[PDB]
RNA sequence: AUCGAGAGGAUU
């Protein structure tokens, strides 16, 4: 692996390093090893990273991956967007997935979680847990045809 | 008389088909630079020859002028649209009473037929005028 | 004001390096009028770059990652649209796991 | 079905002039005349014959859009020389070229066999 | 020119389309997955003509 | 469209005059663009045209048929003897002006299919027509003076713009809207509206 | 309203750089051995060749739409065979006690190098260029 | 409750979403023949009229910005900078 | 018309591929792009 | 998810679409027929009765006119029948539902929509021909050429529903897109393929053209630029007047490969004020690129000034081009004999090189590269050796191609095509593949039954040895048939897999919306980012700048 | 399909020339090449008006009433 | 004479291959355009149909007759039916034509344009004779018929122009080249080896001089001499085409002079 | 009218 790094004299130079590439994973027992840097070692599983270095690295990893999907293609999205996505999955404690098991069960109003996946049982148990719906989230006010609290609808106008 | 023989895929497994029935089995006793690069004879066990390679095509492709100078996709794409083309769809169109029907005022044989257009009866029921086309940057459209 | 100070940290390292005493004068011989403008300008032209309260930056960030995914069709690693699917399910059963030892 | 009948290419509709003439605001002594139900067949000729006159600074025509049968001519001229004259004395010059063409062709035509 | 091949069913031509099906009455060896207990299977769809 | 996936719609129509045109006096039937050549790599297209020229000329048939010993060399030496430059180019002249073309141009007899899909068979607009029975929403097809489905997938591009009042009106004033009566106690539509 | 430089140059290299209607020309001053000039020259309008010599001027004179000629009846600051009009962008230190001016005649370029020009070739919008013989 | 005349953070600028709507909101009022507050120097498009009413800070509305907790701020369409 | 009479269906490991053994029976090219692509075949 | 989230809706329309060079950017070619039906409800107001009243007489059938007239009583007048339909005395505070006319807010999208920018507002030009006509430039965001794709119009009904389109959605304000902090609409086709042509050093324009061109651009001050050439002739450079399209204060700097303040390549680019000083104009500059012009002229001068910038670069470029030409014969894809030799003699050594590896691997001398099969390292030895011939050969024919060569020339602009497009066409087509492996064994231990068993050379295994110009062989053909057949498989399903990805991605972020405290949250009011994008900045206004505190010697830093 | 008047491309009436083309081929036993040129068909646009022309009128007639 | 010099070299009843010395490119062109397009002619433009039992449909046949060439000699003293004060057509604006024809025999019965029949008063002007060049003497070929098939038509022929439809074009194919060797270098030849061994000398390289390797590029030179040839459908004969072209171009140039005078 | 299927377009 090529590596740019500072000469004492100032400039950045070409110091090429030997890096070891693997098939399969157990980070819990590879970083503990002699003669390898355990501040730098990288596994592309962001789920093992999460288990070992704990959530906040988890983020950074998952991101790197998500990015490296985009840039491999020669594409480029501005950090902020991916960041966001990543950050979203990251907040609720662990690794909230982008499917019904993950995000779409998390304490939101019923009319919203209605519009996504399990459209009936959401409504069912939400009539039995007697959920009170907030009505602050796009999907809720589409569903009753109101101007949804969005850009032009964020504030109220008075005279 | 036994000069041809029906062969199915299963059976196919045990044979050794030759492609050109000429060049591909006379003696091996100067070489026009334009003619594509044809492999060789490298086989001495031939049982069967192929009739004409041009026949791995079915109906739609067998309308394309030199598919062999083109890439997959397109060839496929044309097949999808040769079906959507338009003209002489039958001769009794006068006497039929079907919903929809589109016939070309002046349909032509193309100026560049396939050896299959022959038996596909294309020459006789074509769909397409043989229009003069320019392929240069003009006007702005 | 202790986020505000951080939330500008990067932009500044530039600003300070481009409006350096020897630079302003030596490299692009500015005057006093000009300079005061160069400031007057930045301050505003900056202030126009803040996000707007309103901006629905959910939907935005979804599409923004969505589109270029739709521009993926086809040295071994699960890459392209199949990897993206893996990542997003938080896939436990990943096709190409790998360490990269340093 | 949206299609506009061909004749809309040589016949003038309603309230429509052959020529509308307008002063340019950008330059001094410059004018932009519109020509309805015309085109290149005409424009191009007026413009290139109007570049023959030495007392003419600027001369240009455009067909702003193929769907319509317009075209605009903008002409700039020397101090004192009104643009209209520059058009007039340019237009005529054409006719007089064409007029002797007609005749010169005749004299030749008649001399041949077949 | 009309080549036939179709039927006519309430004044409308109908074609029957060639269906594809995995052959009957032949032996096939099928290496099974990792989390499955069986490692190989030999299959035979058996039918009488 | 042509015969090689090179599908396309008309764009404009230039009467025989303002069209370009060659020194022989020709007047192409249609023009396409070189752009359509390199990204899709269909070379048979220009080939058929080059080979076809020769057909039109010698008066014979184009042997386009696949695996054969035909070449662009072999066609070209035939167009050589036959009047033209071996590779399908003809010095053309602009229409508007008649100034010679800085460039030359590929130009040949090249078959071309007129496809189904007709323009004047889509052009549908709506201004409020009939409505379904169940929903009091609009009516699919074009064939019933239909509507156009405001995509759920397109609602997301409204949200995206922050345009909200446009998104209430698309969804209400038209599609639906309806005036119900609610009880302040039991939060439902038990209300009998004995109006007037 | 007046000349800004004048010198007699020796054409030392012609460069048909994948072109037909333009050349890049390598020429150096006679007398002053502290000088060279590289210039872009429409070799269809005025052919140059290796080991030729040409007189080279500047000026800034002989800003309202360029009136078409009509100038068999006007002053024309040219006994000159070939004349172009352009703009100057940067002015170059070759360390020293040396200088160089960079010129652009709508695409065609000119590099000139010396010293005494300090108080002549300005930082200016103006600048014609006149070759002859 | 409310929020005081001072102690206000909320971008004193105008967010497009505010402004876009301000225009719109008056550009309704206008096209329904309510009173005009400028001299209409040549235009008669009602939204082009509200753009000018804005250009001269004479639109008598007050943005009411909602912060997440439920508290909220007020800005006359005079106090707000309109850069963009 | 001719094209439709010579058509093949296939209900539902790598079916959609144009497989080595297809040479001579199925057309290497004719097949309806998209929807149910490569399942349907022309002889 | 079918009747609430997404309703079928009124006042809308769709046709085939077609690209109108002589239309401005923010515009929308809307066929009379269509604009003859859709209808905006307008109020009787002192400012309009003189227009409107005329419109109601002008009747529901000739253009600028109207159906339905609404009253105090809020009942309906049905202009297309009705006994008083050439009468009616518009009595203040009534609605007249007019036709849609020039210069209006229309929301023009496309399926499948995947940006804010799939959709946007245009200005209406009512036209001939039943089709929607839009400015080529606006062929990106929407995504779709002129091969048959339909598009959709939605005519708003509230005066704000207007504003909110023209202020927020309107087209030029989409030019530089949040997605990727660079513009998303940038000149293309001809335009670019000729803006290169126009700009060549060898392109000089004499007087007669220079005046039409000049005149052609609709913002031209009337001041003919002094011609670069004033000598034996008076000519300008192509650059010279293109420079009339570019505004004032615009500065642009590049440097490329050999770019040395003289560019003896005309390499790089330098734009000082409205004038271009040196360089050859193409993609990098005018493409929807980052460091390019559109990016610059927007942030500098206005979206507007930048919108009108498009159609000027156009109006001239297309014109110049019209009276120049450009094309592509198959002569664009021939190649010199003595190269046609060198390419075959490049291919033979590389076929005859796989023959020797294969020879070796068969006498058990092929060494097992750590961590792979003996076979696996042989597949890898081969693919790489033939993937390399084709590249060497393609680049051998990239060298052979002259300058006048329309292909080499579009690729020189970057209008359509890359390298590979050439490499194949003229010299060799390379290896085919399925599931990232060279051509499989369907027939027991062989590929086609025109072959021996257990033959591992390249001809046997899918190596199309011939160019497209030469023609493929029967085997070659079928192999390549097995290839492409894969591409067609993905774009059928690899699009629904995407189509679902997004649906979730969208439904998962949704209500994340920067609040008034600048802290980014959701419907619960739970923080996700305490400052959007870790710096509370909109993705739009940003651009890649060098922080040159970072590089350089500790030495060169002090200096 | 009754042989066109005038070419779509050139304009030279091609109406009259059809009958004449038939006889030239099978009467005096010519070749399509030279038998197209005997009738003043230089312009290949107009030349391929007659050659590609396919005359199905003959069949349409076969149907009885 | 003074200027715009014509000289024939070969001119038939349908071709007029001429040089054209001493002219502005512009006009030499704007002549062809106004020719191809703008020189009025009469052709069929309204077919009243009574009974037709052919195997071609109504609105085809009609389109046929459209093109069928009609004698347009004395045409410039025939009214435009959009002008003439009568309602629809009159023999002051139009030539009504008839065609009957019936399936008579066993052998296929043809329908030529020779089978067309004038019916309105010509007032003895030369108009509406369906032209024949056919050696056999049978105009065009309208249609074909088997045993029992009528056809009952009434074609009004009105004055029109190619700018309204290429039926009213009276011109077809107009050869037109300027400066054979690229003395002007208005072109840049595409090539592989010799640009001279690889493009063809045009018939018109005998009427200009070769350039001679030595001479440098003549710059201030412009476009004289234009090697034309006009072919004629024949409704108007050759000479008249060029003539009426020169004429009309001049007329529609004058309608301008006239238009300035009225302002 | 409504439910049910099949054919095709657009993402190259
Ligand atoms: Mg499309
Ligand atoms: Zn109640
Ligand atoms: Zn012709
Ligand atoms: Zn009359």
């Amino acid at each position: 692996y090529d590596r740019k790094v500072p000469s004492p004299t100032g400039e950045y130079v070409k110091e090429p390093e030997w890096v070891l590439e693997t098939d399969g994973v157990n980070l819990s027992e590879v970083m503990t090893v002699p003669g390898i840097d355990p501040t730098r070692i990288y596994t592309n599983s962001f789920i093992d990273i999460m288990e070992v270095l704990g959530i906040e690295a988890g983020r950074a990893a998952l991101y790197k991956e998500v990015y490296n999907v985009i840039a491999s293609d020669g594409s480029y999205v501005n950090y902020r967007h991916m960041a966001l996505l990543v950050d979203v999955m990251t907040t609720q404690g662990g690794l909230t997935s982008v499917t019904r098991h993950g995000f779409n069960r998390s304490n939101t109003g019923a009319l919203m979680r209605c519009s996504f996946e399990e459209t009936v049982e959401i409504l069912f148990e939400a009539g039995a847990s007697a959920e009170l719906d907030d009505c602050r989230g796009v999907s809720e006010n589409v569903i009753l045809g109101q101007m949804a609290p969005i850009g032009t609808g964020a504030f109220d106008v008075m005279i | 008389e036994g000069l041809v023989e029906y062969i199915d895929a299963e059976e196919e497994e045990s044979i050794l088909i030759a492609m050109q029935p000429e060049d591909l089995e006379p003696a091996e006793a100067d070489v026009d630079p334009a003619k594509r690069i044809r492999v060789s004879h490298h086989a001495t066990t031939f049982t069967h020859c192929e009739i004409h390679p041009s026949m791995i095509l079915g109906v739609a492709a067998s309308i394309i002028p030199f598919p062999d100078h083109n890439q997959s996709p397109r060839n496929t794409y044309q097949s999808a649209m040769g079906k959507q083309a338009m003209g002489v769809f039958l001769t009794n169109y006068n006497v039929r009473m079907d919903t929809m029907a589109n016939i070309l005022y002046y349909p032509q044989k193309p100026l560049g037929t396939t050896r299959a257009m022959e038996y596909l009866k294309f020459r006789e029921l074509p769909a397409g005028q043989n229009a003069i086309v320019a392929i240069a940057c003009y006007s702005g459209y | 004001q202790n986020a505000q100070r951080d939330a500008v940290t990067l932009f500044c390292c530039l600003l300070r390096s481009r409006l350096a005493t020897r630079r302003v004068l030596q490299e692009y011989r500015l005057t006093k009028q000009a300079f005061d403008w160069v400031l007057s300008n930045i301050e505003a032209q900056f202030l126009r770059s803040v996000v707007h309260p309103g901006e629905m930056v959910g939907v935005l960030a979804a599409q923004s990652i969505g589109e270029p995914a739709t521009q993926m069709t086809l040295k071994k690693v699960t890459s392209g649209v199949p990897r993206l699917k893996e990542i997003l399910n938080v896939a436990k059963n990943m096709k190409t796991p790998s360490l990269t030892v340093y | 079905m949206n299609a506009p009948d061909r004749f809309e290419l040589f016949l003038l509709g309603e309230g429509e002039s052959k020529l509308k003439i307008d002063p340019d605001t950008k330059a001094p002594n410059a004018v932009v005349i519109t020509f309805e139900k015309e085109d290149h067949t005409l424009g191009n000729l007026i413009r290139a014959e109007l570049l023959n006159d030495r007392k003419v600074l600027f001369a240009a025509y455009k067909v702003e859009h193929p769907f319509f049968a317009r075209f605009k001519l903008r002409i700039q001229t020397t101090e004192g020389y009104d643009p209209k004259d520059a058009l007039k004395n340019a237009c005529n010059s054409i006719i007089n070229k064409l007029g002797a063409l007609k005749t010169n062709f005749e004299t030749e035509w008649n001399l041949q066999t077949l | 020119f009309d080549m036939g091949g179709y039927f006519i069913i309430n004044g409308s031509e109908k074609v029957l389309i060639a269906q594809e099906r995995s052959a009957g009455n032949i032996v096939q060896v099928f290496k099974k997955a990792a989390p499955s207990p069986i490692s190989h299977v030999a299959e035979i769809r058996s039918a009488l003509e | 469209a042509s015969r090689h996936g090179q599908k396309g719609t008309i764009g404009i129509t230039y009467r025989r005059e303002d069209m370009p045109f060659t020194a022989e006096g020709i007047v192409p039937d249609l023009i396409i663009n070189p752009h359509a050549i390199p990204s899709r790599m269909t070379v048979a297209h220009l080939i058929e045209c080059l080979l076809s020229k020769v057909a039109a000329l010698s008066g014979n048939e184009g042997d386009a048929s696949p695996f054969t010993d035909i070449t662009v060399e072999g066609i070209s030496k035939l167009l050589r003897e036959h009047g033209y430059q071996s590779r399908g180019f003809e010095v053309m002249y602009n229409g508007h002006t008649g100034k010679k073309l800085m460039a030359q141009i590929f130009f040949g007899p090249t078959y071309y299919q007129r496809l189904r899909h007709m323009v004047d068979d889509k052009i549908h607009a709506r201004a409020r027509g009939p409505m379904q029975v169940l929903t009091r929403q609009p009516v699919e097809g074009r064939s019933r003076d239909g509507g156009l489905r405001f995509g759920e997938m397109e609602r997301d591009c409204m949200i995206a713009h922050g345009a909200a009042s446009f998104l209430k009106e698309r969804l209400m004033e038209a599609s639906d809207a309806f005036r119900v009566h609610i009880c302040g106690i039991c939060g439902l539509m038990t209300v009998i509206a004995k109006l007037n | 309203s007046n000349t800004l430089f004048d010198d007699i140059f020796q054409v030392s290299e012609v460069d048909p750089g994948r072109y037909n209607k333009v050349c890049r020309i390598e020429a150096a001053s006679t007398t002053q051995d502290q000088c060279k000039l590289t210039l872009d020259i429409n070799v269809e309008l005025f052919p140059v060749a290796a080991q030729d010599s040409l007189t080279v001027t500047i000026a800034s004179s002989l800003t309202r739409s360029w009136r078409p000629p009509q100038a068999g009846d006007r002053s024309l600051a040219d006994d000159y065979d070939y004349v172009m009009y352009g703009t100057a962008y940067k002015f170059e230190e070759v360390s020293k006690d040396l200088i160089a001016v960079y010129y652009s005649f709508g695409g065609l370029l000119m590099r000139l190098e010396g010293n005494y020009r300090n108080l002549n070739n300005l930082k200016q919008e103006n600048a014609y260029l006149l070759i002859r013989r | 409750k409310a929020i005081p005349k001072d102690q206000r953070a909320t971008t004193p600028y105008m967010t497009k979403y505010e402004r876009a709507r301000i225009l719109g909101t008056r550009a309704l009022q206008i096209s329904m023949n309510a009173p005009v507050f400028v001299d209409l120097e040549g235009e008669t498009d009602p939204l082009r009229i509200a753009m000018k009413e804005l250009a001269e800070k004479k639109i008598p509305l007050v943005i009411r910005r909602y912060l997440p907790d439920g508290s909220f701020e007020d800005w006359s369409v005079e106090e707000l900078i309109v850069d963009l | 018309t001719l094209s439709h009479l010579r058509r093949t269906n296939t209900p539902i490991a790598k079916p959609r591929q144009l497989h080595n053994t297809h040479w001579g029976l199925v057309c290497p090219a004719e097949t309806p792009e998209g929807q149910a692509c490569g399942l349907v075949k022309n002889l | 998810r079918g009747n609430l989230m997404g309703k079928r809706v009124d006042f809308s329309a769709r046709t085939v679409i077609s690209g109108d060079p002589n239309l401005e950017l923010d515009q929308v070619g809307v066929p009379k027929s269509i604009a003859k039906t859709l209808t905006y409800p307008e109020v009787v107001t002192p400012y309009n009765i003189d227009r409107l009243t005329q419109l109601v007489r002008n009747g529901p059938n000739e253009h600028p006119g109207a159906k339905y007239v609404i009253r105090d009583s809020g009942d309906r007048i049905d202009l297309r029948y009705s006994k008083r339909a050439g009468d009616i005395q518009l009595q203040y505070g009534w609605k007249v539902e007019r036709h849609i006319m020039d210069n209006d807010p229309v929301l023009f999208n496309r399926q499948p929509s995947l940006h804010k920018m799939s959709m946007m507002a245009h200005r209406v030009k009512v036209i001939p021909y039943s089709t929607f006509r839009l400015n080529l430039s606006v062929t990106s965001p929407y995504n779709a050429d002129f091969d048959g794709d339909e598009m959709n119009l939605h005519v708003p009904q509230s005066e704000e529903t207007r504003a909110e389109l023209s202020q927020l959605c309107a087209v030029p304000l989409q030019i530089v897109s949040p997605q990727s902090n660079k513009p998303c609409m940038g000149i293309v086709q001809d335009t670019l393929c000729g803006i290169r042509k126009l700009t060549l050093r060898d392109t000089f324009i004499e007087l007669d053209q220079v005046l039409n061109m000049l005149y052609w651009v609709p913002d031209w001050d009337g001041v003919i630029p002094t011609p670069a050439i004033i000598k034996p002739k008076p000519l300008w450079s192509g650059k010279q007047i293109l420079s009339v399209a570019i505004p004032n204060g615009i500065h642009l700097q590049r440097f490329d490969e050999g770019t040395t303040l003289l560019s003896p390549k005309d390499n790089g680019m330098l734009i000082i004020d409205g004038q271009i000083i040196f360089g050859v104009v193409e993609k990098k500059t005018v493409g929807s690129s980052n460091g390019g012009l559109i990016h610059v002229v927007t942030r500098e001068k206005g979206p507007q000034v930048c919108a009108k910038l498009f159609g000027n670069i156009q109006k001239v470029v297309n014109f110049w081009l019209l009276h120049n030409g450009f094309s592509t014969g198959i002569g664009d894809t021939i190649a010199d004999g003595p190269t046609m030799r060198e390419i075959t003699e490049t291919i033979a050594e590389a076929k005859k090189k796989v023959l020797d590896v294969t020879k070796e691997a068969q006498a058990n001398l092929l060494t097992a590269k750590h961590g792979m099969t003996l076979r696996e390292s042989f597949e890898d030895n081969v693919v790489r050796f033939l993937n390399e011939a084709r590249d060497k050969a393609g680049r051998l024919a990239e060298v052979n191609l002259k300058d006048l060569n329309n292909v080499k020339q579009m690729v020189m602009a970057g209008s359509k095509g890359s390298f590979i497009n050439i490499a194949q066409m003229s010299a060799c087509v390379g290896q085919q593949s399925v599931e990232g492996k060279r051509i499989a064994f369907g027939f027991v231990d062989r590929t086609l039954p025109h072959f021996s068993k257990d033959d591992y050379s390249p001809e046997s295994k899918g190596f199309v040895e011939n160019s497209y110009l030469r023609g493929l062989t029967p085997q070659e053909f079928f192999f390549h048939a097995m290839g492409g057949r894969e591409g067609l498989i993905d774009t059928a399903v690899k699009t629904a897999e995407t189509g679902y990805i997004q649906r979730r991605l969208v439904k998962a972020l949704e209500d994340i919306m920067v609040h008034y405290d600048n802290t980014t949250r959701n419907s619960l009011g739970n923080v996700i980012q305490f400052i959007y994008g870790e710096d509370g900045m909109d993705a739009a206004h940003i651009e890649k700048q060098s922080l040159d505190t970072i590089g350089g010697s500790d030495a060169a830093f002090e200096k | 399909m009754i042989v066109p008047v005038r070419c779509f491309s050139c304009g030279k009436v091609v109406g009259d020339k059809w009958e004449s083309y038939l006889n030239l081929l099978q009467e005096d036993e010519l070749d399509e090449g030279t038998a197209l040129s005997r009738l003043g068909l230089k312009r290949y646009c107009c030349r391929r008006m007659i050659l590609t022309h396919v005359d199905l009128i003959e069949k349409f007639l076969r149907y009885n009433p | 004479e003074e200027g715009p010099q014509v000289k024939i070299r070969e001119a038939s009843k349908d071709n007029v291959d001429f040089i054209l010395s001493n002219v502005d490119l512009a006009m030499a062109n704007s002549l062809r355009r106004v020719m191809i397009a703008e020189i009025p002619t009469l052709a069929i433009d309204s077919v009243e149909v009574e009974t037709n039992t052919t195997v071609l449909a109504d609105e085809f046949i009609a389109h046929r007759l459209g093109l069928i060439p009609l004698q347009s000699m004395d045409i410039e003293q025939l009214e435009y039916s959009r002008d003439c004060f009568c309602e629809d057509h009159c023999d002051k604006c139009s030539v009504v034509l008839t065609l009957q024809a019936f399936g008579e025999s066993e052998s296929t019965t043809n329908v030529y344009s020779k089978d067309l029949v004038i019916v309105s008063n010509l007032m003895g002007r030369n108009i509406g004779h369906p032209i024949i060049q056919d050696k056999e003497g049978n105009g065009v070929l309208i249609c074909k018929l088997r045993k029992g098939q009528e056809l009952k038509l009434t074609c009004v022929a009105k004055k029109g122009i190619a700018k309204e439809h290429a039926k009213w074009g009276p011109a077809a194919a107009i050869e037109f080249e300027y400066d054979p060797w690229n003395k002007l270098k208005h072109t840049d030849y595409w090539y592989e080896q010799d640009s001279a061994k690889e493009w063809p000398q045009s018939k018109n390289c005998e009427y200009e001089d070769p350039p001679n390797e030595g001479d440098p590029f003549d710059y201030k030179a412009q476009a004289d001499t234009f090697y034309m040839n006009v072919e004629s459908v024949g409704s108007i004969p050759v000479d008249q085409v060029v003539v009426r072209g020169i004429d009309t171009l001049q007329k529609k140039v004058a309608s301008i002079l006239l238009a300035l005078t009225q302002m």
